[PDB]
């Protein structure tokens, strides 16, 4: 069961 | 066992 | 066996 | 059994 | 029972 | 039945 | 029975 | 037949 | 009766 | 019979 | 054979 | 006759 | 016979 | 074998 | 011969 | 034999 | 051996 | 097993 990658959150500024 | 997709990330503060 | 998709990354702030 | 996809998050205002 | 995809979110006010 | 995640709405400003 | 995908929302003007 | 959701148009400004 | 995907929305005027 | 996906709309100029 | 919708081009400015 | 996906649109001039 | 998906166009510079 | 379309690169400025 | 998806384009210089 | 999807490119900084 | 999808790239520093 | 392409990271500025 090859499962997907989880995305990154954006950065502050 | 078929695979599950990943969750998309959020915009940052 | 079918494989899964991956997610997208969020956008930066301001 | 095939699994489902997830949604995207909206964009911030101005 | 095959799965249902999720709804995309809206742009903010 | 693994169902998908619902997206977030955008923020105000 | 395979289910369908949903659409994306457009971008605001300027 | 679970059918998909239609997207919203953008707003004017 | 397999399902049909939804149409994406347009950018606003 | 499997159905197809639709396309995205381009971004406006400047 | 339910076929997909073609996208719109962007506008000038 | 399985279906064919649509072409994405271009950014405007 | 299952068909394939198409790609997205890049964003312009500044 | 109906194969997909390749995307365009962005423009300079 | 099942079909192959296309490559996404790059951001411009 | 089902084929896979490709990824998206990130956005430039500021 | 069914195929695996690719990972999306990150926003730059 | 035709596998997908990996995306590029963004550029600095």
């Amino acid at each position: 069961a090859p499962d997907g990658k989880k995305g990154e959150a954006g950065r502050p500024g | 066992p078929p695979a599950i997709p990943g969750i998309p990330g959020i915009p940052g503060t | 066996g079918i494989p899964g998709m991956p997610g997208l990354p969020g956008a930066p702030g301001k």
